[PDB]
């Protein structure tokens, strides 16, 4: 019929896939990530640590230019002193686990461009509204 | 003559000598200013 | 005053061994913005001084891999992999997290 | 490509002012996000800065070593970067660099260094 | 070099300074905003303080035009009966503390007049789309 | 004069009103929401639960195409096996706790239908922004 | 600008019915987010509002002194602001104001006033 | 019912000095909206009443400041500061909080 559970997985499931097939479903892993008389206090610490590192990703997300997008395009070039690695491969040959050790010490330069980038344009949106 | 005298008291007076030089503020953002732009539609 | 100092004082190094030379801070030199603020310079006698490597363990955009950057807070080392007749001149050490900037003594590399 | 000529007297008397300028050319010293710089050093002794200036802000800086007798100015009728030092003593032999340093990437990614003036203070003519 | 520590300040690094230079870098004190048996309960009580005066503040911007644009337009006229400044000092003249005297009575009009400009172009946008 | 008492609602104003004058004001339910030794505990279970449930609303309609848009079109057509009911009387015939009982079935088929309805339409986005 | 009228009997009879007319001219009664009301002011001892009415949803509102014996309607034949007021009484002599109000300042920011007709209840011709 | 009372009675006022007319409501006048929703009106006698100031501490578009608004909750002072000849008339203090909307009992301001 329509509608299987083959091809319709679940949390953490295309974890070993390219990287070409895990953007095809990210919602998944985007939805359980909020939701899901000491031992309420190990309650109500493991419950406000998990909306403050929500928060924390929706405000780097916040201050550039994608706010709730998910997916979303930006300015900056690809230096290829960070990665060095050709397009055709790095969206059918690797996967993501693969990915984050290539590339971990060079976030927080990527995070300080990407903020300096959408402020530029922020104020440069405003420039040409400013005029007419 | 003024005859200054020694005394303890209330023993805040100690914590004084090193809370002097720092208040607290609240940083509070989203204020609002006019220009000349307008979101156009 | 913070303090920029630099070890060794001179060295005579062969071309193709690893050569290093270090520079230590007075306090260390990483920024909220996510930059290191360290710099190396290169200097020859009777030449103005051209910056090296600047953002550290990142190369420019013009050198290659003979110069490195590594280190920590208040620790930094540049180290020279491949020796070539041009690696001769004096190196310096620079902050620009802070005002002042402030450099290196010097370090000083012949041919043998 | 702005080339940066520097000019000023060889030979400085003891105890009057020493006066430094820094031909901007092929370009304008009003060029905005740049930082303007003299950088002093002595031969075999390590560079040392004196001050610098930011176009955007009009921020005149100094070193703390040697706030109290510097002053630099824009000279925008000659395009020159000025440098003002009195009462000049022993430790001022140096060779003079006037350096333009781009804020940002946007501005540029490789500063620029002037080819560097000695000076060198005495009595002898 | 490139890259100085000169005019990339702090938090709180232009708060003297004139708007017209303080609204060129508004991200510095955007992003130190969120992160940075009984004294464990001081810590709790920090927290949720800190993450819910962040909500309360994301929350009066969301309900205006500005989603995490940071930086954004709106359609109210400047009556003058608020200010009656000039428009071409308060950008180079003033300081953001000597605004914030010169206008806390205005709030609250101001935070009023906005929800109701965005829900009115809110519905306006839809019968835009609605009859096409 | 201008300015009066008698239409301008308060908390839940409009909560027996039809949909067409219920959808002429949402922000009064809307900012209204957030903000408003053992006794203290009642006092944090009870803010940490406001916060929670105020960013997992913000989060479902966050994954839509709704950041904060407060109303807005979607794509998903209106099945007839959900509602059956005529256009013309839902704005101006029932009201919206009858429509909640109407409805209660359906919904986390609509809220599923939305998730994919937007991940479609958001690397559909990026297929016509790659190839120019 | 619209320019409200009254009109009425200005000998009303104990025990009968009173009906006053609003008559609108230079526009419309229909006109969206505006305030109809009649308002009532004894000579010299302050006003008193009888009752309203909001266009966009035809909400009628009354004194909750008054909400007994007061009925309002619209007349859109005749492009008029009714009144009726059955079994009067010797406190209801005052002047009655018709009164047209801006619920939001896009529709307005000075609510118009009108002339306003004295109506006293005797039996003297 | 909720109650208006207005203080004084009548008030023989000099052109020049600041004059203040007081009204009291029954309960406090501030809705959540952000407007303060007190309201004063001119009437002269054979006249009908004209609205002076709306949102309180702000003035309209045609008034000037020789009107004033002030106070805070169940508390509201109508000032005059400076008084011509055409400021005589009778005010009243009227409410737009809730319904129904009530009314002062008059305020006659006249010349000496
Ligand atoms: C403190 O006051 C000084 C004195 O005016 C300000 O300096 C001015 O700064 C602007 C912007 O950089 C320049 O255009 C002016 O030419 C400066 N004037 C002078 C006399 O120097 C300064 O900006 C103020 N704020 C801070 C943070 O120092
Ligand atoms: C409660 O029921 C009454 C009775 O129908 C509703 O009154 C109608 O309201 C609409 C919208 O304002 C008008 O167009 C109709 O003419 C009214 N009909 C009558 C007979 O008065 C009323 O809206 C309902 N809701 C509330 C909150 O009172
Ligand atoms: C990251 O840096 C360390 C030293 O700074 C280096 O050893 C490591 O190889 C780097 N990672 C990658 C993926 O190159
Ligand atoms: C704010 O209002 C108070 C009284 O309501 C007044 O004294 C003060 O001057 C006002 N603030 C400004 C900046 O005018
Ligand atoms: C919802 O489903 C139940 C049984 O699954 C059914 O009894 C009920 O009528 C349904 N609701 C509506 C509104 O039809």
């Amino acid at each position: 019929a329509v509608g299987i559970g083959a091809v319709f997985l679940g949390f953490l499931g295309a974890a070993g896939s390219t990287m070409g097939a895990a953007s095809m479903t990210l919602t998944v892993q985007a939805r359980n990530l909020l939701s899901g008389t000491v031992w309420g206090i190990k309650q109500l610490q493991a419950r406000v640590l998990a909306v403050e590192r929500y928060l924390r990703d929706q405000q780097l997300l916040g201050i550039w230019g994608c706010s709730g997008k998910l997916i979303c395009c930006t300015n900056v070039p690809w230096n290829s002193s960070w990665s060095n690695r050709n397009l055709s491969e790095i969206w059918d040959n690797m996967t993501w686990l693969q990915w984050d050790k290539e590339i971990s010490n060079y976030t927080q330069i990527i995070y300080g461009l990407l903020e300096e980038s959408q402020n530029q344009q922020e104020k440069n949106e405003q420039d040409l509204l400013a005029l007419d | 003559t003024e005859t200054f005298r020694p005394g303890g008291g209330d023993m805040r007076d100690n914590w004084r000598s090193e809370l002097y030089k720092y208040k607290v503020v609240k940083i509070e953002p989203l204020g609002v200013a006019p220009t000349r732009c307008k979101r156009r539609v | 005053d913070i303090v920029m100092t630099q070890t060794p004082l001179s060295l005579s190094v062969t071309p193709g061994e690893p050569a290093s030379i270090s520079c230590r801070s007075s306090q260390s030199l990483l920024h909220s913005n996510g930059h290191t603020y360290v710099h190396w310079y290169l200097q020859k006698a009777g030449q103005s001084p051209q910056l090296l490597i600047y953002e550290v363990s990142n190369r420019a955009s013009g050198v290659p891999d003979r110069f490195s950057g590594s280190g920590s807070g208040t620790d930094f080392t540049l180290k020279i992999s491949r020796v070539e007749a041009e690696d001769v001149g004096v190196y310096y050490c620079e902050q620009t997290l802070q005002i002042p900037f402030t450099f290196g003594g010097g370090t000083k590399v012949e041919i043998k | 490509q702005v080339q940066l000529q520097e000019s000023g007297p060889g030979v400085v008397k003891p105890s009057e002012t020493l006066s430094l300028t820094c031909g901007v050319s092929g370009g304008t010293i009003s060029s905005s996000h740049f930082y303007w710089s003299w950088i002093r050093q002595p031969p075999g002794k390590g560079l040392e800065w004196i001050g610098g200036l930011y176009i955007n802000d009009e921020r005149i800086n100094y070193n703390p070593s040697l706030e109290s007798r510097v002053t630099i100015s824009k000279d925008t009728s000659q395009n020159q970067f000025a440098l003002k030092l009195t009462s000049v003593t022993a430790a001022d032999t140096a060779v003079y660099y006037c350096v333009r340093e781009p804020v940002i990437a946007a501005a540029g990614t490789v500063d620029v260094w002037g080819r560097g003036v000695l000076v060198t203070v005495s009595s002898a003519s």
